[PDB]
Order: C-alpha cells, then structure tokens, then sequence
C-alpha cells in the first residue's frame, strides 16, 4: 500500500517550527521520503503495519499540525505528476524521452 | 513500448515492481516498462543491474549501449524472444534463392524508387529520374549494380560532385550513425520475428550479422538522407538531435499515417510472411 | 455559330424575334441567334430565362455556368440533338500516351525555359545557366523530372535560399492564389473546348480533378512569380491587388502583343486540336 | 433531399440564407434546400439567378428544363460532383467487355423478369410464360434479341396487337416521358457516382450520353408501364399527373420498403461498385 502523506501547520512561532523539524525528522526516520515541501510518501507492506503507522502518526503530530494521509497503487504512484512553476514527465505521453541534453 | 528513453548522464538503473527506477543523487524517476520501446545509454558512467537486464530481455527492448564519443558501441540481442523462432530457422535453411533475389530485388527497387520520390520532392532531374531510369533498369543478380550508381548519383548530386561516400565529413558519420539506429531496429524486429540474421537476402558470399537487417532497412535510408541534408549546415550535435527527432515524428504508410517503430516492425513482418509464403505479397514503402 | 458569347458582368438576358436581348446597366445589346456558338456565364449575378434556354436548346449552344470562384460547375445539357463537343471528349478519351508525354515534355521545356529566361532578366547568369542547362536535359517519359531542379534553384533564386514552397507565408499563399487564378482561366478554356478535365497530360497523379488545366497553365506560371518576387515585401493583400491587375495588362504573345485571355484562348485551342490530330504543332509561349 | 418541386408558373427564383425564395406578384414562399431533392421547371416564363443555380449545384440538386409544351428540354449536369469522380474515370478505362457484358446481361434478365412478374399481377400466363421462357432464353451478346421481343410482346400483349412503340400516340407520349424523367434521375445518380455517362456496358458501336443512364434504368420500366396502362384511359394531363404520383409513391426494395430516389441512388451505388470490384454482387430490384 503506497502511503502519500502532506503535512502542513502554523510555522510563525518558533516552538512551531522547532515541532515541524522534529515531525518531519520523525517522518525521515519512518522510512518517509520527501517528494517537494510537505510532500511525502512511504511503501507499506501490508495492512497492518498502515494500521500501526496510522496510531503512531496520530501519536507524533505535532500541535496545530494537519496530515492528510490517502492510498494509493504503484500505478497511482507512478501516474504522479510534479508542476513547478515544469512538469512532471511520468505524465507526459512524448514518444522520446531525454535524460541528458535535451538538444 | 512507445517510449524511446536515451540516457546520457551518469546514474544507477534498477527494476522494481515492473518499473524502471533511474536513481541519482540530484533526482530518482520511474518510468514504467510496458511504455518503454528502446533504452539508449549514450554515455559509460551508466550502470545497470542484471536483473532488469534480464526483465528487459523478458519486455523484448532494445537496449544500446554507446562509446564515451556517444556513437553506439555493442546492442544487447536475446537468444529466445519467442518460440516460433526455432520452428522458423527450418523455413529459412528451406528458402529459395529465387525467392531471397526477388525479394530483395523488389526492396531495391523499392530503395530506388524512394530516392527517385525524394530528389523528385527534392526536385531534381539527372540525379531524382535518371534514379528513377535506374529503377527501371534494374535486373535479377544486379549485374549492372544500378543500385550503387543510384546511390553514387544521389549522394553526388545531393551532397556535390566533390562529396564521396569514402570521407569522413561529419555528414557521412551522420549518415552511418542514422544506418547504425535504424540497423539497430531493424535487427531487434528482424530477433523478434526469430529468422537468422547473420543469413542475406542478395549475395550468399558476404558473412555479416546485419546483411539481413540492412536489407530490409535499405528502403527507409531516404528518410536520414533528408533530415541530413536539411541539416548539414548544423553542428553534429544538432544533426543527432535532428536524427532522434524521427522517433517522435510520423510517417504515411500505405494504409495510414504510423509511428516508424509500427511501420518498421509490420513492414518486417509482411517480409518475413512473405518469404515463408514465396510472395505472396510484397510490402512497399513510399515517402 | 461563330463568336463566343461570355458575360462578365451583372446583366439580364431575354429571348425576343430569335434575337437574343443582352441587358446590361451601361448598355443594351442584341445578338442574333445564328452568329452565337457558345455561350459562358462567369458570375453569379447573372440572369437569365427559361425561354432563352428553351431557345437555346433548340439552337444547340452549349451553356455554361460559373462559380464565384469562376471556376466552371454545370452545364446544361439537352436530351436530344446534343452538342458537337460531347462528340468531341471521345476523341480525349482516345488520346494516345505519346502524344500525351510529347505535349507534356513541351509543356514542362517551355515553363523551365521561361524561368530560366526570366531568371536571366533578373541578372542571375549561374541559375538561369543551370535551370538551362536542366531544359536542355530534359527527357520523355520523366527520366529526368527536372521541373522541380528548375523550380528549388528558381524559387532560391527568386525569394531566397531560405525560402521554399513548402512552407507556410504570404509568398507561398500568393503563389497558390496566382495559381488559382490562372487555374481558373485555364480551366475556363479547356471547358470551352469541352474536354473533360480530370483526364490529365501527367500520367503518374489523378489526384487533382484539374490536371489537364493545371499541366496546361504551367508555362505562364513564372509570369505571377515574376510580380510576387516584386511585391514579396506587401502583405497578401496588397500581394493580391498586385496579382489582380494582371487581367488588365498586356502580354506578348509569339505572333502579337495579346490579352491573357485570348493568348490563354489560342493556347488551348493549339493543344486541343494538335491533341486530336496528333502533334500537328504545339504551341509555344515565351515570356 | 426529400422533395419535388415543381413550377407550372410565372414567377422568380432567388437563393436568400440557404433557401429557395419563390417570388411572385399574388405571394412568396421560401423552401429549404435541405428538403429539396430534384427541381422542375414546367414552363418557359420562369426567372432563375446564376448564384442560385451555383447553389443548386454545390447541393447537388438536379435541375429540369421543359418547353413550352412542358416535355424536358435540357437538365443541368455538375462538372465535379465529388473529388472520386476522377479517380473514378481511370477506372472505367480499366473496365473489362466481360464484366460489362455480364452486369448489362443481369440488368436485362432483371427487366426481363420484372415485365414477367407484371404480366403475372396482370394474371397472364401465356404472356408471363413465354416472356419467363426469353429471360431463361437470354444469352451474352443478345444474338437472339430477347430484349427486344420481350418489349414487343409486351407491349402488343398490353395495349393490343394493332398497338406499336412507334405510334405518336399518347401511350407512346408518355412512355418517353416517364422514360425521360427517369433517365433523368438515373443520369443524374450517374452524374452522383462520377462515372461516364456517354459509355455504355452493352454495345460500345453506339455512342450515347443516356446510355448507361438508360442500362441501369432497364429494370423500372415496368414500373412506368403499370401507371400508363391504368391511366390510358386518361387524358394526357392526368396520366402526367399519376406519372408524378410515382415520387410520392413508394416500392419495395428486397431489403425493406423504401422511396424510388433511395432505391435508385443505392441501386446505381451497388452498380457501380459491382463494376470496379468485378461482379461482387448484382442488386436486384423486383416488383
């Protein structure tokens, strides 16, 4: 089960943003990994281990902190796409692909 | 696959849950196998791991591996892509040689009337109908090596008279790494449809790997002559741009528009039925 | 009957005392029935009566009619006692090929002759040597097809080495606009001569519905090329302006200095009757 | 379209926002060119534009000009109904004497049939038997003329002894009325499919523009001959009248019922798509 999880809270304070490094050092720690800015996503092996990490992220959230955690399929997963204001290539359905110098 | 991916920057390949994972230390992207028609490593500080060696061979993709001047070196080719390849090696012991020079005479003259198409959209009269004269004078066995004097007069009458085959201008080294891609293809169709291809089509004597390939990818070489001559002026870097442009752009096949992938791989195809056939049908590919 | 009637402009037409009643807002002509022979509308805002056509039927004149584009559409046609030029189309159906690659080869040498010489008004003595030379090679049933190695050196020539008729600007909508109009002319003629115009003189492409048209204003084509090469800085509009006086201006043709119209008119009619008679003589047209 | 207009008065016609405008000093009606399938012009006092026979010509909508006796005099025949027309052209040069001779003998055997199955509604057994015995009778190249004596049989046998097809009698007035108006429809689907008209499948000696409008309208005659038979009694006038009634009237195609204009459109399509695949299948059109 593919975890996607966004993280967001009041950074203003200094206790704030002392919680949100340590939720996110905790979230590193999980086997999280950070995709963009409260952007994050971890491989969970079965039901029972997102049951366990669903309790311990209600556990470690921080005060004020929001988590939106939702399911996804590796086929989800890789259909994801990433738009900076550029887009994400999984998306696109260009025949040629460039890694390298795109000429 | 659709997708032709062409790695250039140092990175480590891996295979997971049937996705190609290309992990860097600045970003890791996975792309999926099913999607994924050709894999080109241009550089040499690429590494891979067998195991998506083997699913690869598994996907039937075409992996090419290239030289640290990015031009291809050594192509991976798989021993089985299918079984109906060892009951095809029978029927290829069994061929004809009237069938193999018919054959092969029809995509010549396939060839010559390409080039005859192209200069005549490129619009010339010696160089586009004399080819076309050749055309109509070629003959069984090519006693008369029309063939060359075609290509002679169209590289002479496209390039200059001063222009030869022989130099080693970065036209003619555009002009081989284009042969060099298509060869490639050709020859992984010519692994999927399991004939030999070491076996030739026109003249027994000559022992290559990729007569039989050649053979077939004589009709299309029209194709890179145009891209080249329209781009000569540019930098080869910008002439091998230009030249991986092809997979993206599409062509007009006698019965629609297609990719050169779908055209290339049912032209072989229609070649290969139609040499287990004796002729049945002969495919014919214009511009 | 003789002369051929054709109304350009906005008019009435009645039929009184076997006297045919031209009315027009300038003047009032009438023509009597036996001196028409065929009889051509070329607008849409031309009026005309049932009785006059009645009367028409029974003298036999061919009656044609016009798009706004003044491209011929309909034609009428009596149930008996028909025209003398639908006895005249099985003689273009029993058109011979040589014949056809003869009038054709002339057609071809004329247009290239005449871009080569009008290259040579504009001081270019290397391409108009060249597109010269490319006529003097010239061969029958396009082993050579050098139309197009006068048409990329003349268009270079002419607009420059970067522009080509392939792409998309007001020079090339302006050539295709010039070609439509002589298209038009030319098409006028040949449905005046009543031969039909799908039938072509180029053998290898039936796609056009105009091809006899088309194969037979290619010699005057430079002519447009000539004031699109002057007025290629002007917009399409003004391009078109410019293309729209060339009704107006006189042209010299090989016996007399002539109108467009009636040079165009002589033209068909030599290429019809040497048709039918088999290469009496063929008509030349120098700028 | 749908309709048939008819014109018997003074009036004129104007093309006005894709509609026929009827102009009229007692009223004025505007119908839709959609709707309208064939016009008729009865008389002789009616005013048309140029841009509205354009108009009729771009909707394909086939055009009848009659005198002042009202018979047809001269319909309007399209240059160009589809681009496929001169694609087509080619291949009715390519046509073969077999595949003409087989389709014309099945046309004929057809219209053999249909005049016996008339004669049977008619409860004529010696008639429909002896006219049956000529259909089984019918050979390629028609040496024995069992077309020709099936007519003659047929209509001596309907109109008695005394009667004849040379008569200027008003049976005969209207035979080559109907006759007309639908070698009319017949030519103008001809028209429709692109084909010749002037080139016959039976006898290549005779040269004729109805001709092949004639071949594929052999099968309907009977058709016409029912309505003249029950309305010889009639004045003229009135059998003019039911012989219009035949548009409004509906028949039945082997795959349903449907109108006259349906079936002879599908009819002429299923014809001429049996002579280019070479006898695929031959419709067939009983009453």
């Amino acid at each position: 089960m593919r975890m996607i999880l966004m993280f967001d809270m009041p950074t203003d304070t200094a206790e704030e943003r002392k919680a949100y490094r340590k939720f996110r050092k905790f979230l590193l720690s999980e086997g999280f990994i950070m995709h963009q800015f409260s952007v994050y996503s971890k491989l969970l092996l079965n039901h029972t281990a997102n049951t366990a990490m669903v309790g311990r992220l209600k556990a470690n959230n921080p005060k004020k902190g929001n988590i939106t955690i939702l399911t996804v399929t590796e086929k989800q997963f890789a259909r994801m796409i990433y738009l900076y204001g550029n887009t994400s290539i999984a998306n696109s359905e260009e025949r040629l692909v460039f890694l390298g110098d795109n000429y | 696959g659709w997708r032709t991916v062409v790695v250039n920057i140092h990175s480590k390949l891996s295979y997971k849950n049937n996705h190609l994972i290309f992990r860097n230390s600045y970003k890791t992207e996975m792309i999926h196998l099913s999607e994924i028609d050709i894999l080109l490593l241009e550089t040499t500080d690429i590494v891979l791991t067998t195991m998506l060696v083997k699913r690869l061979v598994d996907e039937n993709i075409l992996v090419i591996f290239c030289d640290d001047k990015r031009l291809p070196t050594a192509f991976l080719t798989p021993y089985y892509a299918r079984h109906d390849s060892s009951l095809q090696i029978a029927r290829q012991i069994a061929w004809k040689e009237n069938v193999k020079c018919e054959v092969w005479t029809a995509i010549i003259a396939q060839k010559i009337l390409n080039q005859s198409y192209y200069l005549g959209e490129c619009s010339f009269f010696e160089k586009s109908q004399s080819i076309m004269e050749l055309y109509h004078g070629l003959e069984r066995f090519d006693p008369s090596n029309r063939e060359g004097h075609s290509a002679r007069i169209y590289f002479n009458t496209l390039f200059g008279n001063d222009f030869t085959r022989e130099s080693d201008n970065d036209i003619n080294a555009a002009l081989d790494y284009g042969y060099t891609l298509l060869l490639s293809m050709f020859a992984r169709e010519v692994v999927v449809c399991g004939c030999m291809t070491q076996i030739g089509l026109k003249h027994a004597n000559q022992f290559n790997q990729f007569n039989l390939a050649s053979d077939i990818m004589e009709p299309f070489r029209p194709i890179i002559d145009r891209i080249v001559y329209q781009n000569r002026h540019n930098n080869f870097v910008k002439i091998k741009k230009e030249l991986f442009s092809i997979f993206s752009e599409t062509y007009l096949y006698n019965g629609k528009e297609m990719y050169l992938s779908n055209i290339v791989s049912d032209y072989t195809k229609k070649v290969i039925k139609a040499l287990n056939q004796l002729g049945e049908e002969i495919p014919e590919f214009r511009i």
